[PDB]
């Protein structure tokens, strides 16, 4: 009586018939900033129904061989709605989120997916192979926006720290012989109360196949990875004319 | 009201645990419906099942206290941060303040995301080899923005208003205490971003995870005489870490370090985490 | 008194520090508190899971 | 003045001494805390959240290390096959090393309490099994068949929907606390031996397919504790960092 | 006596550090003091006085420096035009380091709160004309036209009877206290960028002169404050003096 | 022109939210300026 | 007590100042005074304005 | 500070000298005792037999 | 020895007058009070630093006078002169146990006993300590002979 749910923010809906459990990043809502905190004097703005509902990304093929996908956060929305045009327009902005990952498949299957939200994932090379060069990664790595990039040495993610420890960041799984779909709702966590969107990315959220995906010839092979996101307590200060980047 | 429309929760609180906690005597249960061995990982929660849910156990009290796994007690010991020496060789040197160059204190540091601390430097001096000759010296520590001595004789030794030590090296090793300091509400060891706007191209592709509240300008040692001291001189510096409190737990590196700056990595030998074994059912 | 200026002042540790000059932080460590709070990191999740029942019913 | 004596000790430089030192600024005030979500106050916070197992650490997954954290489990013809073994020392290396409580006892030297293992099956949904988790008390082997290792506590699991089990670990030991144990003369606190048997076969029907894997997680139990604490191990400098 | 051990800490001469010393003059009694007019209690009652700003700081007024206090409006024949245009940095060089704050923020290092700039018209009585005055926050560069520098915090002056205005700068920023701005890292710490247009031109009558200067002061709100004491830089000693 | 300085405050130019601010002016007093030891003179003999 | 010889005696500071000696200005500085008078340098005006009317009126 | 001086006896290492030294583990628990049979408080005990 | 840097083994029984003392009793439980008296081989004095380390059973030991574990980020460790007074410190209970015992009759291990392995008879773990390590803190070698 709880495989069922149903989320609804802004005019979005969306509707599941077996899912897990909700995970509240931990275990606090996210909120508007109080007076105690602030330390800018503007009067902000909230928009609080065009920027507080659901945004889907674009969808990944998972294959039989696949390493993994990130994406940055909010980069993967700045160039996306009206929520893009506030985070151009202004200086700070401050905002909470709402993950939700689905990708189904029948009951022939196999396979697991660990789905995490990781703060502060900052990103490194590998040093020119031999480990004497200080490489540095591109911006095209860095911040791909809302298409999202591959991972290389997922057992290392590509930052030093191993996989099997992961399960410490707010995490979920989809296993395929029960669920679909898994659901993390993160406040906002920064050592300022307000940052830019376009020089700073809070967190990564990270789909990583433990298991990999197997089937018997004959099955549609062709299995599909959607994420969908939505902010949740929107403020912004600070205007100035657009600027992209 | 003219507007309808316009009118219009913490999860879990704290407690203390002086010692860990007692078991409970229980006895054996036959019944249906009821499971507590059965969970579902899946939802990311973990597990409650206790020891008397599985077996029968007895009563135990413990008084194992829990006192040292604080984060007061594991933080609050001096470790090495720096190897200062002059042999530069015209009795100066000016070290930019860095706390990442010795491996074994930025592992413990890089547990948690989010810091916020105050410190007590040491200062123990001597020759490289240990040898001890009378000998003064001069610390100046100087904030960015400021002014930095450029010769072993300018007007920055003046010290008129930065926080200075004059100590021998006969002396016992001189000790400050030094206040949390940055421009925002705690240090961070990691940032996701660049700290300026613009365009970003190869040319500044170096200034990724540089956040400017953590550099907090550079520290300078000469002898005090105005001419060229005889003597080579060693400086260490140890770094004890008081009233801490930190933030958002993160997984611990299992790869060595190549710079201070950046996490990279070798990447040809990609160390397995767990020493390997030959067979998976023999030990 | 003194002009408090700590790193941990809004929720502190046990009150048997002691100091002697006039600023806060030049003040020992002590001994510390034996709080905490482990079912934000082991159950952060929304509707309340009991151990006994079935908890994917 | 008041007369005095200086006593041994004096001038001593010691590294876990807590006194009071002279500040450098007065009249300094600090940037005032915001409030932060997710505040650590003791690291047995930590030790609580289950990690991954490295359970299939062979000397051939050292260049595909992605495989080391799944172990398969497949069609048998015989019955009462063995499946994994391992020791259940959180200390010593080998597959604890891997986890959030290895790391973390590392930096220790005795701990006392009760762990426990967390197995995920993650197959078909057709599928099903029954398998049996043992763990024994030490001064024997690994035993050499399935009727040897049930003597000791073990717990049976049946696939279904609920794709979880958790056998706990209990303590059973003779001192208050344990040392690391290592081979030589501190395997005295060893702990014991886990092993893992097939109760029936994994049987599949047709179009699903005859291999699956399990994920092995581990944590500690609420009267966990530390003491005495001490550096790692696992990380090193030898050459100097940048 | 009673026994005692000597710390680390011991004999070191910390310049900062307030202590008891011993006197050389026993029952010396000091001049009465008197009442004299204008005690300063606090440093932030000078940082509210406005000063000049020295805006035009070219490199040909080096040798006539008495021109750079004043940066002159004339008459034009296009429309939307713009006068001046600096940074807002109080501690990084430029026109800012000629004010009594600019050069009490050089002994400090962090600041906060806000700043207010007054604009001061120095023409005939017969001449008019609306300027506007605008601040961008950080993230653009200086603004090419008009129709982009108004969507910043900005005020529409008139001239009049009342020849002065007041541009407050608000306090806009993501840290709670700011350090001293630079190029490189410490650009992070930028403030904005402020600029000044012809709203409509600069009318005069027959018989009265076309180019008429402007002033400008600057002074700090009640809820500036500031830390970390330093040095200068603006002051050196190379020879010895005398 | 009357030597006054302006007297115009933030919420009078633009609308402002409510910010309770702790910055603490403790550094700026002129006890805290001055109690530095500064070099004063350079005495030798040859 | 002590023969109280120090500079700052007629308007002082806060009390918190340690001293072991006979006279006054052996002692500490100690913790300062949170005063400020800003008018007599910002507004040296007789004829009091306000911020609501013209100034020059 | 306050005035004091060192007098005679000052930097002595006396064996039998009994004071109060630095620890080096703080907050440290020791095992908790049990009750272990046959507890000698004083050596005029054992004399006895 | 001759490279600057010693690693002692924890051992309390090296010489007769205090080992027969503290055989008298079976069981003890106590806490210690150590002190350092160091100087040349034939009691002359040159001024000279040293570093004392403690290192608990389990934790990686210096191979040499330079290495990375002479950082002590975590060990406790002593700073001193030659010309110092002698260096103290306190020590707490820390066995596993609840009790030292001076006598353990029986083999720490399980398995079999045989003659290549019968000098583990007596050898209880709840009494090895880790081990104890001094330097010389110059990373080049010292022209004194220490004691
Ligand atoms: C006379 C006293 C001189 C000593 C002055 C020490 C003040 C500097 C303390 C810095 C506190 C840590 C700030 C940042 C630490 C790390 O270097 C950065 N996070 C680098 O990532
Ligand atoms: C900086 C302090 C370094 C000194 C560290 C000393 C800690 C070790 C204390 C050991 C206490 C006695 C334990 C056993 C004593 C005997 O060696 C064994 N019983 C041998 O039979």
């Amino acid at each position: 009586s709880d495989r069922v749910a149903q989320l609804t923010i802004g005019n979005s809906t969306i509707t599941t018939q077996e899912a897990a459990n909700i995970v509240i990043a931990y275990g606090e809502w996210p909120e508007y900033c109080p007076d105690t905190d602030a330390t800018a004097v503007d009067k902000p703005t909230r928009p609080d129904v065009s920027v507080n509902r659901f945004f889907t990304l674009d969808t990944k093929s998972w294959a039989k061989d696949s390493k993994g996908w990130y994406w940055k956060f909010p980069d993967v929305l700045t160039e996306v709605g009206v929520f893009g045009q506030n985070a151009q327009f202004h200086y700070l902005y401050r905002s909470g989120f709402c993950v939700h990952v689905q990708c189904n498949a029948s009951k022939f299957h196999q396979g697991a997916l660990l789905v995490a939200v990781l703060p502060e994932y900052v990103l490194g090379t590998i040093a020119g192979g031999t480990g004497n060069e200080n490489s540095h990664p591109p911006y095209a790595t860095t911040q791909p926006g809302q298409v999202g990039a591959v991972l290389t040495h997922p057992y290392v993610l590509d930052a030093g720290i191993p996989l099997s420890q992961l399960t410490v960041c707010p995490h979920q799984w989809i296993n395929l012989r029960t669920n679909n779909c898994a659901t993390i709702i993160v406040p906002y966590m920064n050592t300022v109360p307000f940052d830019s969107a376009l020089n700073h990315c809070n967190f990564g959220l990270l789909v990583i196949p433990v298991v990999p995906l197997d089937f018997n010839a004959g099955a549609t092979s062709e299995i599909p990875i959607t994420v969908t996101i939505a902010p949740m307590c929107a403020e912004f200060a600070g205007l100035r004319q657009a600027v992209k980047q | 009201d003219p507007i309808a429309d316009m009118i219009d929760r913490s999860l879990t609180a704290l407690q203390v645990l002086p010692t860990a906690a007692n078991t409970e005597a229980s006895s054996h249960r036959l019944g249906t419906g009821v499971v507590p061995a059965l969970q579902a990982a899946e939802t990311g929660a973990s597990s409650n099942a206790s020891d008397k849910n599985l077996i029968e156990t007895r009563c135990v009290l413990n008084h194992h206290s829990t006192q040292e796994t604080a984060i007061g007690n594991f933080f609050s010991r001096a470790g090495l941060v720096s190897i200062i020496t002059m042999p530069n060789t015209d009795g100066y040197v000016n070290w930019d303040i860095d706390l990442m160059g010795y491996a074994q204190l930025r592992r413990k540091c890089e547990l948690f995301t989010y810091m916020r601390f105050d410190a007590e430097f040491t200062f123990v001096v001597a020759k490289p080899n240990g040898v001890l000759v009378p000998q003064l010296l001069q610390y100046m520590y100087v904030p960015p923005g400021a002014p930095k001595p450029t010769s072993r004789d300018s007007f920055a030794w003046q010290t008129a208003t930065n926080p200075s030590v004059f100590v021998k090296m006969t002396d016992p090793p001189a000790q400050v205490s030094v206040p949390f300091m940055s421009p925002a509400s705690a240090y961070q060891w990691f940032y996701d971003g660049y700290p300026t706007f613009g365009e970003h191209l190869q040319a500044n592709d170096l200034d990724y995870g540089q956040c400017p509240n953590n550099m907090m300008g550079t520290f300078s040692i000469r002898t005090v005489g105005t001419e060229k001291s005889p003597h080579s001189i060693t400086l260490r510096v140890y770094m004890r870490i008081k009233h801490v409190r930190a933030w958002i737990p993160r997984p611990l590196r299992n790869q060595p370090y190549l710079f201070k700056t950046n996490p990279n990595y070798k990447g040809n030998d990609i160390k397995c985490t767990s020493t390997s074994r030959d067979k998976i059912t023999t030990l | 008194h003194e002009n408090s200026n700590s790193a941990s002042e809004g929720s502190t540790i046990n009150y048997t520090t002691i100091n002697y000059y006039k600023d806060a932080y030049a003040a020992s460590a002590g001994r510390q508190d034996m709080s905490q709070d482990p079912k934000k990191f082991t159950d952060p999740v929304m509707d309340v899971i009991h151990e006994m029942a079935p908890p994917l019913k | 003045g008041i007369p005095t004596e200086l006593k041994p000790g004096t001038n001593q430089f010691l590294t876990t001494d807590d006194g009071v030192s002279a500040p450098i600024l007065p009249g300094f005030h600090p940037t005032p805390p915001i409030h932060i979500p997710g505040e650590v106050h003791n690291l047995l916070e930590i030790c609580r959240v289950e990690t991954i197992l490295e359970v299939n650490n062979l000397k051939t997954n050292e260049t595909t290390p992605m495989q080391r954290l799944c172990f398969p489990v497949s069609v048998q013809s015989k019955t009462g096959e063995l499946c994994a073994a391992f020791r259940a020392d959180p200390g010593r290396d080998g597959p604890w090393q891997s986890t959030i409580l290895g790391q973390l006892c590392r930096y220790y030297t005795q701990w006392s309490g009760s762990l426990e293992v967390t197995f995920m099956f993650a197959g078909s949904f057709m599928a099903t099994g029954k398998m049996l988790i043992a763990y024994t008390p030490p001064g024997g082997n690994v035993p050499a068949d399935r009727i040897t290792a049930m003597l000791g506590t073990h717990v049976i699991w049946d696939f279904g929907l609920q794709s979880s089990v958790t056998l706990v670990v209990p303590w059973i030991s003779n001192t208050h606390y344990r040392a690391h144990a290592r081979a030589g003369y501190f395997d005295y606190y060893t702990t014991g031996i886990i092993t893992i048997w097939y109760q029936t076969n994994y049987v599949v029907p047709i179009g699903a397919p005859t291999t699956a894997y399990i994920v092995a997680l581990a944590a500690a139990q609420d009267n966990f504790t530390m003491k005495l604490c001490k550096d790692t191990e696992d990380i090193e400098q030898t050459a100097n960092i940048q």
